[PDB]
RNA sequence: UAUGCAAAUAUAAAAUUAUAGUAAUUAUAAAUUAUAUUAUAUUAUAUUUAUUCAUAUAAUUAAUAGGAUAAUAUUUGUAGUUUUUGAUACCAUGAUAAGGAUUAUAAAUUGAAAGUGUUAAUAUCAUAAUCAAAAUUUAUUAUUUAUAUUAAAUAUGUAUGUGUAGAUAAAAUAAGAAAUUAAAAAGGUAUUGUUGCCCACCAAUUUUUAUAAUAAAAAUAACGUGCAGUAAUUAAUAUAUUUAUAAAAAUAUAUUUUUUUUUUUU
């Protein structure tokens, strides 16, 4: 009676009643409940995990010998979660006066990848030519049988995505089930860079062609950062490539397609501050993305809005 | 329980009023801590009537014997100095360590009121004929 | 016919998202369909609605030193204000600065984890003095006004379900928000480790630890704000092996490693 | 009789003994628990479907 | 209440006469604040210790517009008097100025020269009833 | 206070009123209504102590949001103004207090339901709420009374007057007190019932007639006098005679549709 109503815990008068237990009673027990044990939540937190990596990680296998021999040349290269500052125009000519000294294929290559890695993380765009002189003639030109180390794989594409480079679409093709197969290899960050890359240059093939790999390898949809997939779906103005972008928006989950909403309206909108390069204006992928995230969320029931309008009919 | 009638509106030119009453209050007040002063300090350095209650003992005693003996030849001077103010003089009582324990003990005082008659008091309306003019709480003549 | 509290209001959301976002409706709460919360205000009203709600020490209370009117009426007695360059004559001005309201984060775990002596509460989390945006506390910039509004005010419009928040915090909520707000692993995958203002104390960290002075360092250990580099790790426990000490370089190690981002595996 | 107390557990414990009850009950028939849309006066508020 | 003097008025009852533990009664009302004593001049409603500080109220402490009046617990100080600046404090009906400087004010707060209740009553705010009850008590006269 | 005149309840009758056309009825008796000196034993009020009684102020109540030792979400930094109106300073039902008057001693309590601000369906004037340092008029409150008297939150300057008017307060309980009590008979024109009903004159009007200060009678809901009646503030009722603002009142007889008080030779 009144408009607080009772707390029904410490109220002995709810505790006590005949529709509980009375404290005169044998107070045990009443039944067990295992709620945990038998349908369990897999952990997924709010927050994203602090001690991630965020990053593509390099694979440095060095044979630990000219590990040590080449020591005071790889000091300036990039060491685990550690980035010298070293400039890149330094770096690339000790590896070509150098590298060919060394005889193992294996230690040249693993040396090449960390030099590319350095010169993505500095943006210094005259690194492809390193390509071009080494790797080109025994992986990429005329149906060269070799097949390149993972590690410089990676590296390559890493260094085409942060510096946007054209060049990325020819290997990226050589890694699919007919080629060198490393495309299940690849990490989350991996896929979070390709796309956003990818999306800056405006390819609607490109992300069609990376988001059906991604789909057929199992990549970790949901978990491919919000803001990469934003800045790859903006980049869709061609109708079957829209086509293909709906039915595609179907594999994220509830919460992704959410955030996915989210972080786009912030990114066209008060966040437009976070790129580097602006967004392009597509009013029909925002719109889409908007109206999935709606399509796909709980419904909830507001009627002074949907029947604001309705008179009842006699007829 | 009623609800409360609301007040009426303060006054006209009850303000100006309510300032010179207060403000002279206090110019007024000036005069009346002034004399007050000069009472307090005329009262401490004039004399006071003897403290004790001659009518126990030690100082029923005869003048020429006793406790009166022991302040006429060791104390006199001292009991002079504090103007037989009934604080220092129980006080110096005690230092003098001739009687020892008995001061509080065995010897009766006068009471408070009593005690704080100028030397010299004969009739005891005089506790009534002192200023009320000057608030030193009882510590005027 | 039409009483309103406030004139005029603004939309908390910028052109770009809102023109398109609309032909997707929203549904608003059924019991009260129109929503006008405290970031709809205009600027003056928000400045207004702000100064009051802070019982006396609140610019909005007209005795609090910080009112504007240059008149106050009481009980049909007009009074003149007293300007502050006259009040000073006789009330010497002993006025430290905004540094006088901020304590060092040494202090935070005497003061229930606060930095901030102002009059409201002041949040390290995003949401609770969160206007438009996300709440952020300046504390170099400090104020009575409170420009950015981040404060608990206790009065305000909206308050309740902010004080209500504030009540319900977590024993370390302060504490972590201040911590994972500010040192975080930078996007290249480096240590937060690098900054210029602590760079001097991890050098005397350094040095103590190499002349073998194993309290002293950990005394000054103890003054650091950001997460260590590695040198200063490697440096105390190297401290530590001659001594024999293996408890002191394990906790040194395990203080490091999986609570500061495993600086201290190496 | 009344009720002094009330407890909720599994129906397992009371349930009609297997023999009284019909044959499979999960499989032959589709039972829905659910609530009397019209005002009733006396008896329960819902009833087996 | 009976009469609202202020909005406590209508929130509040007095429950008779009430008693309270020692020396916490809810309102804090000085009647005595001003009350005469040349011996305990300086230990009676001022700093237990001389070698206090005065009190925060005797300062700016942050940047300020300016004030209407200054707080009543102010010690006044040589300077209240020599400056020539306006002092106001808040007392009742409206505000108390301390125009006329002295020293003899000096080193006591403003609690102490500030009559809280005043001999002068306004025949304005009583009512009739109230009137006849202050004549009872031979204070107004009639 | 029975020499003039003077038939008249002791019942011969057909629903009430009304001069025999008026209104639609009237009259009536036992339900119910707290105080009228009826009796030992189951055991006591006439003691003690008290009575100078004051305290309130400086306006914005509207939502969720998780972080080390977790198999990777920048979801770091979660951003869609604007259609409603009561608990307010204001009319806006509910609910708990206080207040001794006859279930007694044994293995046992001297505190009660009849309701004292804050609480749940009547809304359609207004932000009034303490975070210090503040302004006595309010029935409803046990203060320290003469050897020694202001040190920590700031803490009361006033009234010595022969224990002295009127008027008041408290107690039979781990304390200590000791001798002057009630029951049983009663009336209602009202009908949850005396704050109940009713009675005449005094205006308008309506209607019938056998027109007497001012026609009579019947309907009737104003205004103004009162207080006639219900054993009703000197009991009523009937006849008689007188009297008169109006009910009515005085006296002479009968009488209870008024309540009762009771010597079988003292
Ligand atoms: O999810 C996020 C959040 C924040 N950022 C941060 O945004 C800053 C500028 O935002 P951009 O996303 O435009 O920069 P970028 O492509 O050059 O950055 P990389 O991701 O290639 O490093 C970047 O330098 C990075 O620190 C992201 O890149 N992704
Ligand atoms: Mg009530
Ligand atoms: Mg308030
Ligand atoms: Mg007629
Ligand atoms: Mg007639
Ligand atoms: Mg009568
Ligand atoms: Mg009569
Ligand atoms: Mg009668
Ligand atoms: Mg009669
Ligand atoms: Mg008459
Ligand atoms: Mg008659």
């Amino acid at each position: 009676v009144g408009y607080t109503p009772v707390n029904p815990d410490t109220s002995p008068m709810v505790a006590y009643s005949q529709y509980h237990w009375h404290y005169n009673l044998p107070q045990g027990m009443e039944r067990p409940h295992s709620v945990n044990r038998t349908f369990a939540a897999p952990f997924q937190s709010n927050h994203s995990l602090v001690n991630k990596y965020r990053g593509v990680w390099i694979e440095f296998d060095m044979h630990p010998a000219f590990s040590v021999a080449l020591e005071p040349q790889l000091r300036k290269l990039p060491r685990g979660r550690t980035l010298p500052k070293t400039p890149a125009e330094e770096v690339i000519a000790d590896y070509t006066a150098l590298a060919p000294l060394v005889d193992d294929e294996k230690t040249r290559d693993l040396w090449l990848a960390k030099v590319f890695q350095h010169c993505a993380f500095q943006r210094c765009g005259g690194a492809m030519e390193l390509w071009e002189r080494y790797c080109h003639q025994r992986f990429t030109a005329e149906g060269a049988t070799a097949k390149p180390p993972l590690s410089l794989v990676k590296s390559v594409l890493f260094y085409c995505n942060k510096t946007d480079n054209s060049g990325w679409r020819a290997l990226f093709d050589r890694c699919l089930k007919d080629g060198w197969n490393y495309t299940p290899l690849f990490d989350t960050a991996q896929w979070s860079f390709m796309l956003k890359s990818i999306g800056r240059m405006g390819d609607e093939d490109g992300v069609r062609a990376v988001l059906e790999e991604m789909l057929d390898v199992q990549a970790d949809l949901d978990r491919v950062e919000a803001r990469s997939v934003v800045i790859a779906l903006n980049a869709v103005t061609n109708a079957d490539v829209y086509e293909f972008v709906k039915k595609y928006l179907f594999n994220f989950g509830e919460r992704k397609v959410k955030f996915l909403r989210t972080t786009y309206s912030d990114l066209r909108g008060h966040g437009a501050g976070k790129l580097r390069i602006p967004l392009k204006e597509n009013d029909n992928m925002y719109y889409h993305v908007c109206w999935h995230s709606s399509i796909r969320s709980p419904r909830q029931f507001s009627p002074r809005q949907l029947y604001f309008d309705y008179t009842p009919s006699t007829l | 329980w009623a609800k409360p009638k609301k007040r009426p509106k303060v006054g006209q030119g009850f303000h100006e009023k309510a300032q010179k009453w207060r403000e002279e209050y206090l110019l007024d007040r000036h005069r009346a801590l002034a004399d007050s002063l000069r009472a307090y300090v005329e009262f401490s350095t004039s004399k006071r009537v003897e403290p004790w209650d001659a009518r126990f003992k030690p100082f029923d005693r005869i003048e020429k014997d006793g406790v009166y003996v022991l302040m006429r030849y060791m104390m006199e001077e001292k009991l002079q100095l504090c103007n037989y103010h009934h604080r220092p003089v129980k006080r110096l009582f005690c230092n003098i360590g001739l009687m020892g324990p008995q001061i509080t003990t065995k010897a009766r005082w006068k009471p408070y009121r009593f005690a704080t008659n100028p030397a010299g008091t004969s009739k005891a309306e005089r506790m009534y004929q002192r200023d009320k003019t000057v608030y030193t709480h009882g510590h005027n003549d | 016919s039409v009483s309103g509290v406030f004139s005029k209001g603004r939309g908390i959301g910028h052109e770009a998202t809102t023109s398109i976002l609309r032909y997707i409706p929203r549904a608003r709460v059924p019991w009260q369909p129109s929503r006008f919360g405290r970031e709809n205000l205009t600027a003056a009203d928000m400045a207004r609605l702000w100064s009051r709600g802070r019982y006396r020490d609140g610019p909005g209370n007209y005795n609090s030193g910080y009112c504007t009117e240059r008149t106050h009426v009481l009980e049909e007695n007009t009074v003149s204000i007293i300007p502050r360059r006259e009040l000073e004559k006789y009330m010497p001005d002993i006025t430290i600065g905004p540094k006088a309201l901020v304590t060092p984060v040494s202090l935070m775990n005497a003061r229930n984890g606060h930095r901030v002596t102002h009059d409201l509460l002041h949040s390290y989390d995003p949401h609770i003095g969160r206007l438009g945006k996300p709440a952020v506390v300046d504390h170099d910039n400090i104020t009575v006004e409170d420009p950015n509004r981040v404060g608990l005010n206790a009065a305000t419009l909206d308050c309740r379900g902010r004080i209500y928040r504030w009540l319900r915090r977590g024993p370390f909520f302060q504490v972590d928000n201040y911590f994972r707000r500010s040192v975080k692993l930078n996007r290249d995958g480096t240590l937060p480790t690098d900054f210029v203002h602590e760079a001097p104390l991890m050098r005397k960290i350094i040095r103590l630890a190499h002349r073998g002075h194993l309290k002293a360092a950990c005394e000054e250990y103890r003054r650091v704000t950001t997460v260590p580099p590695v040198e200063v790790y490697r440096a105390l426990t190297a401290c530590c092996v001659p001594g024999a000490k293996l408890a002191d370089a394990v906790s040194i190690f395990e203080d490091g490693d999986s609570k500061l981002f495993y600086v201290s595996r190496d | 009789q009344g009720a002094v107390a009330t407890a909720e557990i599994p129906a397992f414990f009371n349930e009609r003994p297997a023999w009284e009850r019909p044959p499979l009950e999960e499989t032959l028939y589709v039972t829905t628990n659910k609530e009397r849309y019209d005002d009733v006066r006396g008896g329960d508020i819902y009833y087996d479907d | 209440l009976k009469i609202a003097k202020s909005a406590f008025g209508f929130y509040l009852a007095r429950r008779g006469q009430r008693k309270y533990p020692f020396l916490r009664r809810p309102h804090i009302k000085n009647t005595h604040s001003m009350n005469p004593s040349a011996p305990y001049f300086w230990s009676f409603m001022t700093a237990k210790s001389q070698m206090a500080f005065l009190p925060e109220e005797n300062y700016i402490t942050g940047d300020w517009t300016g004030k209407f009046f200054v707080s009543k617990r102010q010690v006044y100080t040589l300077q209240h008097a020599t400056s020539g600046a306006k002092v106001r404090v808040k007392s009742f009906p409206s505000i108390f100025e301390f125009n006329s400087p002295s020293r003899w004010n000096i080193g006591k707060e403003m609690n102490t020269l500030t009559k809280p209740r005043m001999d002068l009553i306004d025949e304005q705010m009583l009512t009739k009833k109230q009137r006849l009850d202050y004549v009872r008590a031979g204070l107004l006269p009639k």
